[PDB]
């Protein structure tokens, strides 16, 4: 017998004490070691409620991970606005750090447990007949990112189509991926080319495969009609205009158009999407600019999976005959939501 | 490039603020930082501090941390410097300057500390004395031995800087010194100007100094004659 | 604050031939180390940044060498026109303060020139303006370095002159000098000779020049 | 396999109001748009209405001809899609299918048989069935013909089948006339064997669905 | 709306030769390179069925002699050789953009060799007879070409305005046509003669046919 409840968790996590990266820093003056010997019990003849978009875990993860951005990074200039509109501006040292997310294991104190969903097919929200109890989540990387979700888990059989009101037009969807896609972002080192140039090299044959997949799931949740075209954000800050992440401490933003022109009505060479490396960034803690220093010399090198990604539906569906949908992000809530979708707190009875 | 075009001289009693404009054409004005670079007569140059164009936030020495305002003004491409509670150490030229930064406008910047382009200087004079012209007095030649004589013009009691000289309204420039004023303990300035010319033409020619002080719109032209 | 000295003060250098110019900070730099050239009247000239980067227009004679507090600018040939004042500069902190040498005057090395001596007793409209300026002048010598005593009846003066002294000429490279006593019309008309010492490398004993006023 | 399955129609007077429904199996029903299509009674098609899916909020949307008098929705936990008319006119007189998805891509869609409805104030009547019986003057060499006559009924449509469905070869079933009295008529027709005639029973079943009634007539030489 | 003008609406094709059908569209109805065009064969008292989609797509077990063409605005539908199952109608539907439009249909039919009909007469039921009314039905079974001359004569008095024609669409396997006339009268009228005849006059016989019977004979 238990209750949904939630309560105030802690962090797991297997940081080195030794490391002076920042995200094994942060784990090691915040987080306690990981469970030596975790279990899972699973649970007879019991059908548990669950819903992702109304999780607490993801608010304390979001704050977590804010704290461990404000901790970790230095920029040079940073900005804050609060709108008579006037700001203001910190400046503090800059220096290069090594930038690299370690996974995170959440758990729950006394009293509490976490029931985990082993449905391959839980589809987000709703019942589940297949629960286990445990006390600490799976390790789940940090990995702050727009439209591309990297370094996350995937689904177990299908691609997994999820969303707050797939009815409402406002609310995002995420998929989650049953097969990963590689992805290599590089920056070369001599002086030829811009020091901000770099490139994200992905196989089309894979992408295309599973983009083929998505959108045949997108047809089994609804319409079976003409995805149209797929095209890039519109309009925004470059932030949610263009894929925004980390690599190394550097911060990449990748032109995603080329992999955006999916004309398919019903149904070798790499793509290759340029990126550049911004110090004038947008936080995306709403908390407003912030400038870093230059890149580090050598290669800058990243090799990752994708594993997921965020759309926004264009409701022209109602009244035409496509359907569009455009990259999204930006709110990394819904990225926390990614990996704490089957997970929640309940109080012990 | 950018062409840096500061504003005109200024003349300033201790105790008052200035602001001087630079402005900077021919290239993405966001593009750039500028800083202000400062240097006192006879001395070198003093780093001021420099404004991130883009992010519209400067930063300041710390000596005069606290007196010391960088602006820019996006609209009209144009930077400024104020300095208050002027002091008489605060006499100087002052110099605008800037570096290209990268594409600023797509996240790229450099943050250079060096200075590519400089403006022209503005001269900035704190002092406690009134504006007022010189006096010109005559170097007559003596019996200046040899075959060259010496004569010139002694420009005293003026302010502010500068002051301008010139021999037969320009027509005699070879073997001409015209020496950088020194500040008397008056306040006041005072130079002089010198040339030499062959002794046998003393009493056939005649050698006019005209001086010229803008700041008091003064213009007097002094004829020196052996005796 | 990282203080920056840069040596030597002058430089004299025959035109033609290599300079090499010091600066040292006073704690490490890295390499964000910029160097300078300023003429007389003009703005700096950005010459090198990065340490040992030519900024565009700098001609190849021109190269800079160093890394953390020590840096060198080397010109390979003096041309008439790299006879200038020149300045390191550091840029390395963050929050940024920074910082300028003092400057390294480089001057045209020629042979020794005495000072052409010449007196100048004031001007009866400056005597009735009710003060008196004696004007010593010392013309066209090498090198800068000269001395110049006021002596009124014998009587070595002290505090009551201000010198002045040109740019290295452009076509002779000399300098000259001007020495200005002043004092009022009632000590103007106590003494009676008034005269000027010059004392340089290029006079075999001390010059003097004189007048008996009136 | 997929089915459709619309029921609802008769007769309903101007002004009056009628509900159709179309009821699916082998299909997943909430995957798919629903479409009401009419065929006039001059053999023309015409489209009335669409309802999509939850996720474009259930929009849908009504030919102008239709727009404020018929309402289309659907149940997806019963399979089905409905057609409430109000305020029916003569011009809605037709045989009402309801279909999927019959909009853009493509390559197979499905139809039920259709529910007929007709408009007018005439009231019903089945009809009268007689027996066209097979005769010693009317065979040929062998093949002889026999019938039933299916007289006063209205409105449109009646069927007719022969020995409950077994009996398909041969059979001519025309096309009614109205009579100047305002009831329809046909007949039904089927060749057989004269040899046949007093082995094999022959039976007619008459369906007139705006009566809902049924009459199965046996036909015999007289 | 995209309105949709199909022609012709009646065509008749010789067995073995190709049937050509239109469908011009008020706009076009392309997206992407796709024509979101469909045709469909509907016999008679069956609902519509996909013969083409897309323009040029046949349907699944759709026979090989169907075939689609066109883009744009113009579009046709071609079978080829016609077959004699082939008689009925088709139509054109825009899938481009809701409202759903068709075209105004065309009949497809067909030229065959000549056939004469088989006639029968059947007299009116003693049920029928009770009733108050007689009619009287004169059949003609399984002829080509459509046209044929049905008189009634009672006692040789030829009638008219009191006989009534139906006929039946055209056979989708023998091509042929059927064809019923039916004779009202009163159940007076009816007792008051005694010989009814119907004579039926087409090309297949070089005689015209009388079929007749004297009133109560079996
Ligand atoms: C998702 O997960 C993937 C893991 O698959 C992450 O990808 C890796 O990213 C990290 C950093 O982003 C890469 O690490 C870099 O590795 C270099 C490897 O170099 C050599 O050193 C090892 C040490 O044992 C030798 O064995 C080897 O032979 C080479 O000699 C390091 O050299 C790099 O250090 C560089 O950057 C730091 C930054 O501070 C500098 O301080 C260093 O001096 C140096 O310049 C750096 O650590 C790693 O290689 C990537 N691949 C793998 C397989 O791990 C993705 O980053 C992650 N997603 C996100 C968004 O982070
Ligand atoms: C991401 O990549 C895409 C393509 O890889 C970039 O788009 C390109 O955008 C330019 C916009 O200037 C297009 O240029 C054109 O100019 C002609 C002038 O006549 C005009 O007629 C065209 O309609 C078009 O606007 C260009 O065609 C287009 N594609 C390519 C292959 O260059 C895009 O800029 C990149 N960045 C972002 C943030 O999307
Ligand atoms: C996931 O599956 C659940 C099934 O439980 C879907 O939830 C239902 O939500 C709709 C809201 O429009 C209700 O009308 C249904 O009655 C709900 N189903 C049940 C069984 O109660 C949910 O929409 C699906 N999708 C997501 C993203 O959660
Ligand atoms: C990208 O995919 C690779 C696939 O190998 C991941 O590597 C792990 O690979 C080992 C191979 O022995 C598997 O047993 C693990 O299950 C894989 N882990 C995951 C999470 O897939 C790699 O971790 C993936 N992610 C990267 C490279 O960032
Ligand atoms: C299109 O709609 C159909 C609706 O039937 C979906 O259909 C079925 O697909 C599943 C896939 O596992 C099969 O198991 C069923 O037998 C299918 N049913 C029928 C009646 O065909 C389909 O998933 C939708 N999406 C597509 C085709 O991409
Ligand atoms: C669990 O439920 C099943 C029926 O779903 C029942 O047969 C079984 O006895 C139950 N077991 C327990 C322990 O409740
Ligand atoms: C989803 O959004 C639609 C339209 O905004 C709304 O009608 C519907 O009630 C919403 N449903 C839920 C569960 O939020
Ligand atoms: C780099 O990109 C290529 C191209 O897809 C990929 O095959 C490779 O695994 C990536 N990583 C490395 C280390 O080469
Ligand atoms: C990505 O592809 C480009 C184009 O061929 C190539 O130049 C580059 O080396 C590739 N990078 C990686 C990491 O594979
Ligand atoms: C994508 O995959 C499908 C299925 O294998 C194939 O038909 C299509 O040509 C592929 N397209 C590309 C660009 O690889
Ligand atoms: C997509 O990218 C283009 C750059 O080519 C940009 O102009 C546009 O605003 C982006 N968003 C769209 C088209 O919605
Ligand atoms: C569709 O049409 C309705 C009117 O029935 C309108 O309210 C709605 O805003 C339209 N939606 C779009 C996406 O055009």
């Amino acid at each position: 017998v238990w209750k949904d409840a939630e309560t105030t968790l802690f962090c797991a996590s297997d940081a080195k004490a030794y490391e002076t990266e920042k995200h094994n820093v942060w784990a090691t003056h915040a987080c306690v070691p990981t469970d030596p010997n975790p279990q899972e019990i699973h649970l007879e003849n019991v059908t548990e409620e669950f819903n992702m978009w109304k999780n607490n875990m993801v608010e304390q993860m979001h704050t977590d991970i804010i704290s461990l951005w404000d901790q970790s990074l230095k920029p040079c200039v940073k900005l804050t606005p609060l709108c008579n509109c006037n700001t203001s501006a910190i400046t503090q040292a800059c220096p290069k750090v090594s930038f690299e997310p370690i996974p995170i294991h959440y758990c729950a104190p006394a009293g509490f447990a976490i029931l985990k969903c082993k449905d391959k097919k839980f589809n987000g929200t709703g019942p589940c007949p297949s629960v286990s109890t445990v006390q600490c989540t799976h390790g789940i990387k940090p990995v702050v990112s727009t439209q591309l979700l990297l370094n996350g888990s995937l689904a177990e059989e299908e691609v997994m189509i999820r969303s707050e009101n797939i009815t409402n037009n406002a609310k995002n969807i995420l998929v989650q991926f049953n097969t990963p896609v590689q992805i290599n972002c590089t920056r070369p080192n001599d002086i030829i080319g811009d020091i901000r140039q770099a490139h994200c090299n992905v196989s089309k044959a894979t992408w295309n495969e599973t983009l083929g997949k998505v959108v045949k799931q997108l047809r089994k949740h609804f319409g079976n009609n003409t995805i149209i075209r797929f095209a890039n954000s519109s309009g925004g800050d470059l932030e949610v205009t263009t894929h925004s992440f980390n690599c190394g401490g550097e911060f990449f933003y990748c032109n995603t158009s080329g992999l955006f022109n999916s004309t398919w009505i019903s149904n070798n060479d790499s793509i290759t999407l340029p990126c550049r490396i911004k110090q004038i960034i947008n936080m995306w803690q709403r908390i407003g600019q912030a400038m870093y220093a230059p890149p580090i010399q050598g290669v800058i090198r990243c090799v990752s999976n994708i594993t997921g990604l965020i759309l926004t539906r264009d409701g022209g569906s109602t009244n035409s005959t496509t359907e569009t949908f455009r990259p999204g992000g930006g709110d990394m809530r819904d990225n926390w939501r990614s990996e704490l979708y089957k997970y929640k707190v309940v109080k012990i009875e | 490039e950018v062409q840096l075009v500061e504003s005109g001289a200024e003349v300033k009693k201790p105790g008052s603020s200035v602001k001087v404009s630079c402005k900077a054409s021919g290239d993405t004005f966001i593009r750039y930082s500028f800083t202000w670079v400062r240097q006192a007569p006879g001395q070198g140059l003093e780093w001021m501090g420099r404004i991130i164009t883009i992010l519209d936030v400067a930063h300041y020495a710390p000596h005069l941390q606290g007196r010391v305002t960088i602006t820019a003004d996006k609209s009209t491409s144009t930077v400024y410097l104020e300095l208050r509670n002027l002091r008489s150490d605060d006499t100087a030229v002052y110099f605008c300057a800037g570096v290209y930064e990268g594409e600023a406008d797509e996240g790229e910047y450099d943050n250079n500390g060096f200075l590519k382009h400089w403006g022209q200087g503005t001269l900035v004079t704190v002092s406690s004395a009134s504006t007022k012209g010189p006096s010109v007095f005559p170097l007559a030649p003596s019996s200046t031995s040899g075959g060259t004589a010496a004569l010139g013009c002694l420009v005293k009691d003026y302010f502010p800087e500068p002051v301008t000289v010139s021999w037969n309204s320009g027509a005699l420039t070879s073997g001409v010194h015209t020496f950088p004023a020194v500040l008397q303990s008056s306040g006041l300035y005072s130079l002089s100007s010198v040339v030499t010319v062959p002794s046998s033409s003393l009493g056939t020619q005649t050698y006019i100094c005209n001086v010229n002080h803008k700041p008091s719109n003064t213009k007097v032209d002094k004829k020196v004659e052996p005796k | 604050d990282i203080v920056m000295t840069q040596s030597p003060a002058t430089l004299s250098v025959s035109p033609g031939e290599r300079a090499t110019l010091s600066c040292r900070a006073s704690e490490s730099v890295s390499s964000d180390l910029a160097w300078y050239q300023q003429k007389p009247g003009q703005a700096p000239r950005l010459l090198i940044y990065g340490a040992s980067t030519r900024a565009t227009g700098v001609p190849a004679r021109f190269s800079g060498s160093g890394s953390g507090a020590e840096f060198t600018l080397t010109i390979s040939s003096l041309q008439s026109e790299d006879f200038a004042v020149y300045y390191c500069q550091q840029y390395n902190n963050w929050p940024p303060r920074y910082t300028f040498g003092q400057g390294t005057r480089l001057e045209i090395k020629r042979t020794v020139a005495a000072p052409s001596v010449f007196i100048f007793p004031p001007s009866d409209e400056q005597l009735k303006s009710g003060t008196a300026s004696v004007v010593c002048l010392l013309n066209n010598f090498y090198p800068r370095e000269a001395k110049v005593q006021w002596k009124v009846d014998n009587a070595l003066q002290s505090g009551n002159s201000q010198e002045s002294v040109t740019e290295q000429d452009s076509k002779d490279s000399t300098y000259s000098l001007s020495s200005t006593l002043t004092l009022s019309k009632a000590d103007y008309e106590k003494h009676k000779v008034y005269a000027c010492e010059v004392t340089h490398q290029g006079l075999s004993s001390p010059v003097t020049k004189s007048f008996n006023r009136g | 396999e997929v089915k459709l399955e619309e029921s609802g129609g008769g007769l309903v007077q101007p002004g009056g109001s009628m509900k159709l429904s179309c009821v699916a199996s082998g299909i997943t029903f909430s995957n798919s748009w629903m479409s009401w299509v009419r065929q006039s009674p001059e053999k023309g098609l015409e489209w009335v209405a669409e309802i999509r899916l939850k996720a474009q909020n259930y929009a849908t949307h009504y030919a102008a001809s239709v727009k404020g008098r018929f309402t289309i929705s659907r149940d997806d936990s019963k399979s089905s899609v409905y057609l409430q008319m109000n305020n029916l006119r003569p011009e809605d007189t037709g045989i009402y299918y309801c279909t999927t998805p019959l909009g853009g891509y493509f390559d197979m869609d499905y139809w039920g048989q259709g529910t007929s409805l007709t408009v007018s104030s005439a009231s019903t009547k089945g009809p009268s069935v007689f027996p066209l019986a097979p005769s010693s003057k009317s065979t040929s060499g062998g093949t002889a013909a026999l019938g039933c006559l299916v007289k006063d009924y209205f409105p449109e449509p009646v069927t007719v089948s022969w020995n409950s469905g077994a009996l398909t070869s041969g059979v001519h079933t025309f096309p009614a006339v109205l009579q100047s009295s305002g009831l329809y008529s046909l007949s039904s027709v089927v060749t057989v064997p004269s040899s046949s005639l007093g082995t094999q029973t022959y039976i007619c079943n008459v369906n007139h669905k705006p009566s809902n009634t049924k009459v199965d007539k046996r036909v015999e030489p007289k």
